[PDB]
């Protein structure tokens, strides 16, 4: 005998989530928080010449929840816990390996219901304990114990995303690894070093120098005509991406359809 | 009775991996259009930047070691 | 006559690790302490230009366990030890090849169980000395003594990691090399240098020169237009590691699917 | 009765030469998955940077010198 | 007749090394003391700039430990001596090779047991007069006189490692090669002038010159935007090492394995 809610079932797939804390969390809890931008920028301080106005934590939430969608779509993956509502249809080869699914998003957290509908009515609703997962790629397999295709056959819900890391330098394969936070912060920051390149001196200026009186001064800036003030931070922050990003993509792995 | 039957594999080139979603979409657009006799001298048209598709089992196949067994 | 705790047989699978100092041990214990980067930071101090307050180790240890991260996706490796409850499927030819498993994270420190099920209940537990492993590829193979595949048949449990060296200059296929030691903490590097290059004369600054009432100085920066100013070491770390890493990837080699 | 009947060698180009070990793990995969009658039809698989088989006897051998035996 | 110890046989395997030296030997026995490191960099001295205080032994030996590591990995070899403890599986065409085996690191300075297991259970052991093998390759080969696989059948113990050089410039297949101390050397000198380089003027400074009161000085050292104030040393290093070590693998040879 064996104990659990209903849809899940702890072998094959495990509840991982309740439902309800998946409003509750959010960037703050993955690490995302404007401090560690601020942190990677330690000794930079950045702000209006003509004022004593730092941007606030508006503008770095708001890069902050841009940056992780470009990495929700640099990578094909769902990042932030949320709920899916899925159809998808019959192919017989797959239907017949088992009920195959690639569900549209991974990893999966979770998988609610699995049912087969003809007009809305449900046809045949499967024993929980039948079908099983497959987390990271987001595999749905059926198990049963004891034309050639048609559109919308069936009807699958669940949770994608990624929970929090719980334990230091670890992760399970449903749960956020440290490169994605890192990589998002790094995101972020390029769009920061693009402002803050802007405001070095003045608008414009590349190399200045005075002389009044006897009082003579000279400075040149890292601004020129063919680079910007910041490009070299840029180039290096490029850099450090093009090597996180492959190495993350070796996690997850290339894609297939079969056809 | 057990694999090894594939033809050949159709490669696309493209900078980023197409998500699952676009592929599975790509599939119901090829299955629609070409899938059995239902549109079967039709041929596909596509944009990518180049297309391949290499061959893994030859153009006929037939009995093996037929010498051996007579 | 053989004594030992019924999971861990001294021939095949020897007991390495208790399973309670799994918790146990941390980073520092491998020689990743703030005091190593310190250290090959030596004779550099990090501060900022405005104020008195160097970085804490914090900011050391929260890059350490990025850094480890980042090298334990540059090789698909398991470094600190965890344990693993892992489900995998059935396919034929390697069960029929004395049920050859390629565990998904490596190496195996130790197995604890390796059971086939059905519906959730225990079909068949194979007895402890039939199965048999190998440490750093983590394959797992049964010798049993006196359609083509179906999903998650069979259940393993085991812990992946390496465990901290414990004599000089030498290591165990089951223990942690210095390499990867090393590696770690360069890639920390790379990331501290990126901190400390824009703090070495005021922001975006490459060449100074005053010239007052007969008293005049000049100072020309690292900095340019194109390149950083800490450009020059990170152009070096990465010349290291591209000769560290291809090293270290001939230790576990390439990887292979059967298909 | 004596050597030189191998069919070709299989060349993995690679910066560094791998370990005997990590080559004894590779041949555990192969002969685990490949070897015999079991998984005969089956494909491996291989993301290194250029292979290549160089074939050292041709495709079928048969009898030599046989009219001058005659 | 002949008098030896049993494992050990003068013919094949004769005795190299006493069990209890394993412990003893360290790498100061090879020459790997911070005084060479300190001979080859004969007039540098490295200190902080703002204190007296210059690095101690213990970096030195650290880096020496890593070095050393970073040879055992650009080839495989085994360097210092260490006792293994190894399983292997049956092939059948090196069993009936006459039992050919070829030990996962090398050289072989002796071998102890070399026996066939079912369970545990020691099947047959052969006497020590039948084995024989090649050092420097790690091959042990048995002479016998008056499914196609199976896992981990026999168990090999052996020792892996080189011995200190004796005589002056000669060293035989199971003595450690002077190269090898040598790459060590300038791998650990490579770490060295990467951490002395930032120590020539102040940090990140490139050129400098004073005008006080007619008294005039100006400096121009060789950091600069794009090169590192030691890049010559460590290109030279680099320059020596690729002919060093190309020479060094001609020594052990290209490995393979059948298929
Ligand atoms: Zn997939
Ligand atoms: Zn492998
Ligand atoms: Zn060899």
């Amino acid at each position: 005998s064996l104990n659990y809610e209903y849809p899940y079932h702890p072998s094959g797939n495990p509840k991982h989530i309740d439902v309800s804390e998946i409003d509750n969390l959010t960037l703050a809890d993955y690490g995302w928080s404007p401090d560690a931008v601020k942190a990677y920028m330690f000794g930079i301080v950045v702000q209006n010449p003509d004022t004593g106005q730092p941007m606030g934590d508006e503008f770095y939430n708001h890069i902050l929840e841009r940056a992780v969608g470009k990495a929700e779509r640099a990578l094909d993956i769902s990042i932030l816990p949320d709920t899916q509502h899925e159809m998808r249809d019959y192919h017989e080869t797959e239907f017949n390996s088992y009920m195959f699914v690639h569900a549209y998003r991974k990893p999966i957290l979770q998988v609610e219901n699995l049912q087969l509908q003809f007009n809305g009515r449900p046809i045949y609703k499967y024993p929980a304990n039948w079908w099983k997962v497959e987390h990271l790629a987001g595999h749905v397999q059926l198990f049963p114990t004891a034309a050639t295709f048609a559109p919308q056959m069936i009807r699958l819900e669940y949770v994608s995303g990624m929970l929090p890391r719980k334990k230091a330098g670890r992760n399970k394969p449903w749960e956020m690894p440290p490169e994605l936070e890192q990589l998002v912060i790094k995101y972020a920051l390029k769009e920061i070093y693009q402002v803050w390149g802007n405001l070095i001196i003045g608008a414009g200026i590349a190399n200045k120098t005075l002389e009044v009186d006897g009082i003579t001064e000279t400075i040149g800036t890292t601004q020129s005509a063919m680079y910007g003030g910041a490009s070299a931070q840029i180039l290096q922050i490029n850099e450090d991406i093009k090597e996180l990003l492959d190495g993350l993509r070796a996690y997850f792995g290339y894609n297939m359809i079969g056809l | 009775s057990h694999g090894g039957t594939t033809r050949g594999i159709l490669q696309i080139r493209s900078d980023q991996q197409q998500s699952q979603h676009a592929l599975e979409n790509f599939k119901r657009e090829w299955k629609s259009s070409l899938s059995g006799i239902n549109g079967s001298w039709q041929i596909p048209v596509v944009m990518a930047d180049d297309i391949k598709f290499v061959n893994m089992t030859p153009t006929a196949n037939d009995m093996q070691f037929e010498k051996w067994l007579n």
